[PDB]
RNA sequence: CAGAGGUGAAAUUCUUAGACCGCACCAAGACGAACUACAGCGAAGGCAUUCUUCAAGGAUACCUUCCUCAAUCAAGAACCAAAGUGUGGAGAUCGAAGAUGAUUAGAGACCAUUGUAGUCCACACUGCAAACGAUGACACCCAUGAAUUGGGGAUAUCUUGCACGUUUUCUGUUUUCACGCGAAAGCUUUGAGGUUACAGUCUCAGGGGGGAGUACG
């Protein structure tokens, strides 16, 4: 439960982007503090993310739950595979 | 003289398993894996009607004929299991369980330890009769 | 010896009578409709 | 031979090598009962209710 | 005429009892295709502990081991434990009405390969000064007696060999230290191990069951007269 | 409005081959003509082909089980007894 | 005996044997304590049924053991009770 | 009429709904668990007289080595109570009595 | 190896083609003895082997938060022993219907040996019970001594943190004609008390016995 508070917290006070085309272009860029993945996602997919969270060093966290779930806990409507925080206030 | 090769005095120990229910009663010898069978008596061998096979009188005479047919065998001392129905029926031993026990002590067998072996259910089945019970 | 006195007969039979009666009644104007 | 007993099976071949010909049909299956490695055999209980 | 087939056997047990031969017994005769020792092998043998071990300590008295036939030496039958229990008279006059009767199943498995299921009983018992008019347990103090019952009995019991685990069993050696590792927990009344029984055993070995029966007395059912 | 009271999809039978056929017969088509959820993409977006096929509307998924439903219950069991029998072998 | 009791004004023996919510007048059980640090020594202000974490700061920060009723103190600190 | 304040058993109001049923030891009726007569029963094997014929032909059976004994624990109906004198009709002031 | 079963006594029934009995096993389906009680849990119906696991529920403790958000009910909704119904499984035990022996003037019954539906599981219906404490829900006052289940506060015994001893406390659950009430039986901090000295709040039902819970809708 403790990603699922302090997802909210970022939500509250902070910024961030949905999607992998997004979360490259801020790993590309190096403005990003964490990145988080759905439990369900094509394996090349979570490879190359987690290839490039490797290659800039940037911590990178297994959400466990479905990218629906993920979605849900994001506060939208929609369903999420990839999150990346480019500004945590908490 | 088909015993086995001991001395005179030696005791060659066997065991009786004495069945003894409200409508008759067995004595019946064994070894001690109850695997081979010495001799086996009832008391509906001895007498002529029904409402006596659980007679204390029949289970007596039925164990005098086993201690005669042990001397030809061979067997001295005997251990003893007794045991009532069980199961889901009663568990209470029938008349003749006590005069079996006695005649063969009596008879110049020797006895060795006793044990009781009615069948007790952990969990049972639905016994007969109905949720009423026997009616008379 | 647990009861009163019920008066005309144990009223579960009188009951399953009046069932029965009920379910003849019904049969007769099923035919007749 | 590698299968734990217990277990449910399909497309069960009868003599070695057949390629399959016990529990095809939609929805049957074969369950796995016992094996015996003196006599290296495996029983079964087919669709039918039978034992093999 | 039935008794003119029957030829007498010896059985043995293994060295850890003082008396090896304690039962006789009877058999057809070799006949034809029926060879008497393979009908001989695998049969079971009751008896009681207080006459093996010769002993009058009362306790081993309400105990029963039984013996399974594993080879026919010549007119002698050499076993191997079995299993044993204690006697129904005794269990069923420890059981007490306002108190907590707990029990645990074990299964461990020894070096040798065999495979043994242990049945163990305890009891709650009230304190000296106690004016309580029950002395049930609860419910979180029974499942840590249990816990603690299964380590230990796993842990002793893996590290030896069919032999030396029997000869644990008896002698009540580790029934003392059970209790003793266990009253800190609740104050037992008593506990015993009501029923061990061996439920897998490895493949038959011949030089095994010769080591474990030490030196083998002679036998003579088949000396002249 | 409802345009019927309990026939649903069977009113094209016209009262034809008795009720309780029909009746059996409707559960059965209602499930064979649903969307079942697609655990691969979390949405609901599997439609039946042929007897035993299941096709993914967005992904390029195919699917074999059930004739009339995605998974039949004997199924779920099998594959939890599956499951827990290789984690004891491996 | 020989005494009566006005219940305006109870004795002490009495009034002290009553739930808090059953006094003349309701009011607390617990307080507030001075407690001491294993091998830190410092000053922190700890409540008497404290049920979250308390910890000191700057150390190994493990002390005030939760529990249902009043917490526990680790042996390493001495406590004193505050006033009022 | 209500004639006993516990209605013959031992569940109160707001104690239990339901309570198992058991088998009477005699005939084998059915009958709540708590409403049943129950006993402890260790009886002797053998009589005074017989035992004394045993214990003189046993090795084992002596002074310092007593018999086994039977264990049972029997409940019966309200009707195989009574005719078995187990449990007899008392007095209507008599019936509080309760021993242990 | 010569009978076993069953009964008040017997007979239907099984048995030298080996029954009953004895030992160790294998298969399948139910069930969880003794410990088990005027004990625990649940809204009621109900709930008893062990281990792992998921979401709940109550009580207790608090110098935490909030600030009237509550009580009780037509309409409307959910759950509900057993028997019964539909579709797939299962089928050990017991056993409505039925069959065969006995009792009897008769015996279709009670007793004996059997046996189909059922009894068990999944999904979908049914909505009835002496579904009873024959006692609607919420709130206040109330005599004494016990006992007992769970939590908390204060200060002798035993094992090596647990259990226990004494005294208080909150919640539950019971037992010894309290005042008083009642036609009585009886109830009594837990009311059937605090009512002609008749008013705390809401709600369901009854009005001599049948016809009848029947007829019609
Ligand atoms: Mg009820
Ligand atoms: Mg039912
Ligand atoms: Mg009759
Ligand atoms: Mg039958
Ligand atoms: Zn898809
Ligand atoms: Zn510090
Ligand atoms: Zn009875």
């Amino acid at each position: 439960d403790t990603i699922n508070a302090k997802l909210q917290l970022v939500m509250k006070s902070g910024k961030y982007v949905l999607g992998t085309q997004q979360a490259l272009t801020t790993l590309r860029q190096g403005r990003s503090k964490l990145v988080v993945i759905a439990n369900n996602c094509p394996p090349i997919r979570r490879a190359e993310v987690e290839y490039y969270c490797t290659l800039s060093k940037t911590p990178i966290h297994h959400y466990s739950g479905n990218n629906l779930d993920l979605g849900t806990a994001c506060g939208k409507h929609f369903r999420t595979c990839v999150l990346s925080v480019t500004n945590v206030g908490d | 003289a088909y015993g086995p090769n001991v001395k005179k005095g030696d005791l060659v120990y066997g065991v009786v398993h004495i069945f003894a229910s409200f409508n008759d009663t067995f004595v019946h010898v064994t070894d001690m894996s109850g695997r081979e069978t010495y001799v086996k008596v009832t008391g509906g061998m001895k007498v002529k009607a029904d409402r006596d096979e659980s007679s204390p009188y029949a289970a007596m005479m039925a164990a005098q004929d086993v201690v005669a047919r042990c001397k030809e065998c061979g067997i001295n001392a005997l251990h003893v299991k007794m045991r009532a129905v069980g199961g889901v029926r009663t568990k209470s031993p029938g008349p003749g369980a006590q005069a079996a026990l006695r005649a063969l002590a009596r008879a110049g067998m020797k006895i060795g330890r006793i044990e009781d072996v009615t069948p007790i259910p952990t969990d049972s089945t639905r016994r007969k009769g109905s949720r009423r019970g026997r009616r008379l | 010896g647990t009861v009163s006195r019920p008066r005309g007969m144990r009223p579960k039979w009188h009951k399953k009578r009046i069932k029965r009666l009920k379910l003849r009644r019904r049969r007769m104007r099923q035919r007749s409709k | 031979g590698q299968i734990t007993e217990g277990c449910i099976v399909c497309n069960v071949e009868a003599k070695p090598g057949d390629r399959g010909t016990l529990a095809r049909a939609s929805g049957d299956y074969c369950i796995i009962i016992s094996h015996n490695h003196e006599t290296g055999r495996t029983r079964l209980k087919l669709p039918s209710g039978q034992k093999k | 005429e039935t008794m003119a087939r029957k030829e007498w056997y010896d059985v043995v047990a293994p060295a850890n009892f003082e008396k090896r031969q304690f039962a006789k017994t009877i058999c057809n005769k070799t006949q034809g295709t029926r060879i008497a020792a393979d009908v001989l092998r695998g049969r079971v043998f009751e008896a009681n502990l207080a006459d093996l071990n010769q002993s009058a300590g009362e306790e081993e008295a309400y105990r029963k081991v039984r013996f399974t036939v594993q080879e026919v030496q010549g007119r002698n039958l050499l076993t191997q434990f079995h299993s044993m229990e204690v006697t129904t008279d005794k269990m069923a006059s420890l059981l007490r009405k306002w108190c907590t009767t707990m029990e645990t199943t074990v299964e461990v498995k020894t070096a040798d390969g065999y495979t043994m299921r242990l049945f163990v009983v305890a009891f709650t018992k009230p304190q000296a000064n106690q004016q309580s008019r029950n002395c049930y347990a609860k419910q979180r103090l029974v499942k840590w007696l249990r816990m603690r019952i299964t380590k230990m009995i796993k842990r002793r019991l893996s590290k030896v060999q069919i032999k030396e685990a029997v000869s644990l069993l008896t002698r009540n050696v580790l029934s003392d230290a059970l209790v003793r590792r266990c009253n800190p927990i609740l104050p037992l009344r008593e506990l015993r191990i009501r029923k061990v029984r061996v439920v897998r055993t490895p493949k038959f070995d011949a030089q095994a069951l010769l080591s474990a029966h030490g030196t083998i007395p002679a036998s003579v059912e088949a000396d002249q007269r | 409005a409802k345009r019927t009271v309990k026939m649903g999809v069977m009113g094209r039978y016209g009262t034809r081959y008795g009720a309780n056929p029909r009746k059996r017969a409707k559960k059965l088509e209602v499930s064979q003509h649903a969307k079942h959820f697609c655990s691969f993409c979390g949405k609901f977006a599997f439609r039946r082909k042929a007897v035993g096929i299941w096709r993914c509307d967005g992904c390029s998924k195919t699917v074999a089980g059930g004739a009339y439903t995605l998974s039949t219950p004997n199924n779920s069991t099998v594959r939890s007894t599956v499951r827990r029998l290789r984690e004891l072998a491996k | 005996g020989f005494f009566d009791a006005d219940l305006s004004y109870p004795t002490v023996r009495t009034e002290r044997m009553k739930h808090k919510r059953r006094r003349l007048v309701q009011g607390p059980n617990s307080y507030f304590m001075d407690v001491s640090c294993p091998r830190c020594r410092q000053v922190t202000v700890v409540y008497s049924h404290a049920t979250t974490s308390v910890e000191c700061k700057g150390c190994s920060k493990k002390l005030c053991r939760p529990t249902g009723g009043k917490a526990l103190l680790v042996e390493g600190c001495g406590y004193r009770r505050k006033p009022d | 009429t209500t004639k006993r304040r516990n209605h013959g058993r031992s569940k109160p109001a707001h104690s239990r709904g339901r309570v198992k049923p058991i088998h009477c030891f005699n005939c084998g009726r059915l009958t709540p668990k708590d409403k049943a007569v129950g006993r402890f029963v260790v009886r002797r094997m053998l009589d005074a007289a017989s035992a004394r014929d045993v214990a003189e032909a046993s090795p084992v059976y002596g002074a310092n080595f007593p018999m086994p004994r039977l264990y049972m624990k029997q409940r019966f109906c309200i009707a195989c109570a009574i005719h078995s004198r187990t449990v007899r009709a008392r007095p209507v002031g008599n019936r509080k009595i309760r021993y242990t």
